[PDB]
């Protein structure tokens, strides 16, 4: 898992 | 096949029963249930997932940790069969310490983004050009975004006449401009494998400006669709109630909604430092409140809530509005003649296609990543989801520089007003 915008 | 989640659920549940004591066989019943769960948890080791081979320096060590786990279970079990419930519970405290080691091992590897620039699995030239591709897309989106939306801020904001339409385009321009202005910080961060060479202050300032404006961008797009839908369906109501004063009030809504949904970024996003010399701007899951067991369940529900809001509020809400509104407009024109149809049909079918093509891939990848959160936490599976983040992110980010041509400069009054504003230019 990576940081996602939103 | 085995489920580590139900294993550690059984291990944590029985550790609480051991603390309750209240008997001697009750400790033995719990430790026996713990031993069965630890054996299955050893079977669910990703040995075949990461270099399947006997006797390995990195594959036989994760399986050796469960031997120390099972070994400690036997230590507390021998003291429990001898009637001593005090020595059994005291040995269970060391059993909690190793459990906290596995929970922290799961959380640290989870908050660490997979650096696909050094992984051998993505070494091929194909993956090498597919990492530069989102960087180039962000590069062209930076120059076109700050200029495209910059012209709208200047023309539709200061050169045109204050109408409800120009206020909508200005807000949409200020959103995409503030977003595209942060692209240089995100392109050098993506180029360094998700690292963050900037301060802790920029980690929170930049990603807040990104989430506020991106949420604002899609919310304003749906707000323009609503305003355009009311003009065509209720033209009499528009000329008697659709005023600039009312548009000033109701347009703050989309921004307040974008500000609230960004609070998780304001509170839980910070710079973490990996054991070696690497800094990442992510959610510090391994530094939250409660016991280490509680840090595991609050990490999944937080990212689940974040993935749901991103999909439902951030896509299903605006997409449904855009599809319905321009669909009702397409039906109103089909009803009467072609008096209002002064704009080509390619204009009506572009605002609903550019919004879908740009956002649906990223929203689909982020949605699949949310339903497979636990599969990524306990097993590191579905790494294709992380690989597709940057490519699909750049596609959605590219929508921030297409909106000037889709909404503003697609009309006749805006394009010629820009020409006469620049002295001596080519037509
Ligand atoms: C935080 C800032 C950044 C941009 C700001 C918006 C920019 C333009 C306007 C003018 C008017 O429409 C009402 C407020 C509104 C919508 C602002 C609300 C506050 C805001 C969202
Ligand atoms: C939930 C998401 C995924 C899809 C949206 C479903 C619902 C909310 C949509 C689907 C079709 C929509 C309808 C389509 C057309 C009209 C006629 C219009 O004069 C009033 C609104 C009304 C009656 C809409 C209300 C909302 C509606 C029922």
């Amino acid at each position: 898992w990576k940081y996602m915008v939103x | 096949p085995a489920d580590l989640e139900d294993n550690w659920e059984t291990l944590n549940d029985n550790l609480k029963v051991i603390e309750k004591a209240d008997n001697a066989a009750q400790v033995k019943d719990a430790l026996t249930k713990m031993r069965a769960a630890a054996l299955d948890a050893q079977k669910a080791t990703p040995p075949k997932l990461e270099d399947k081979s006997p006797d390995s320096p990195e594959m036989k060590d994760f399986r050796h940790g469960f031997d120390i786990l099972v070994g400690q279970i036997d230590d507390a079990l021998k003291l429990a069969n001898e009637g001593k419930v005090k020595e059994a519970q005291a040995a269970a405290e060391q059993l909690k310490t190793t459990r906290n080691a596995y929970i922290q091992k799961y959380l640290t590897n989870f908050s660490t983004p997979l650096n696909e620039y050094e992984e051998v699995s993505y070494e091929s030239a194909g993956y090498t050009v597919l990492r530069i591709l989102p960087l180039v897309v962000l590069g062209v989106t930076f120059v076109l975004g700050v200029l495209g939306n910059g012209l709208v801020i200047w023309v539709a904001g200061f050169r045109m006449t204050r109408t409800v339409t120009t206020i909508c385009y200005l807000n949409l321009a200020l959103a995409d401009f503030s977003f595209t202005a942060t692209l240089p910080f995100l392109i050098v961060s993506m180029a360094m494998g998700e690292k963050w060479p900037f301060g802790w202050f920029l980690c929170k300032l930049i990603h807040i400006v990104v989430d506020i404006n991106l949420f604002g961008s899609v919310f304003l797009i749906g707000f323009i669709a609503l305003d355009r839908c009311i003009c065509v369906l209720h033209p009499v109501w528009a000329q008697n109630h659709r005023t600039v004063s009312l548009a000033m009030k109701v347009i703050v809504g989309p921004w307040i909604l974008a500000l609230v949904l960004t609070l998780p970024v304001f509170l839980f996003l910070t710079t973490v430092t990996i054991p070696n010399g690497d800094t990442y701007c992510t959610f510090n899951f391994a530094s939250w409140g409660g016991t280490p067991e509680e840090r595991l369940k609050v990490a999944i529900t937080m990212l689940t809530a974040r993935g749901i809001i991103r999909f439902v509020i951030g896509f299903l809400l605006p997409m449904s509005i855009v599809a319905i509104c321009y669909g009702l407009i397409a039906a109103k024109i089909h009803k009467k003649g072609m008096i209002k149809s002064s704009r080509p049909l390619r204009v009506l079918t572009a605002v609903v296609a550019s919004f879908f093509i740009c956002w649906f891939p990223f929203q689909l990848v982020a949605l699949l990543g949310t339903v497979w959160l636990k599969e990524m936490l306990f097993y590191g599976k579905y790494k294709i989801i992380d690989i597709l983040v940057n490519p699909t992110s750049s596609l959605a980010f590219f929508n921030s520089c297409l909106n000037p041509m889709l909404y503003v400069f697609v009309g006749q009054d805006f394009r010629e007003r820009l020409i006469h504003s620049l002295p001596t230019s080519l037509e």
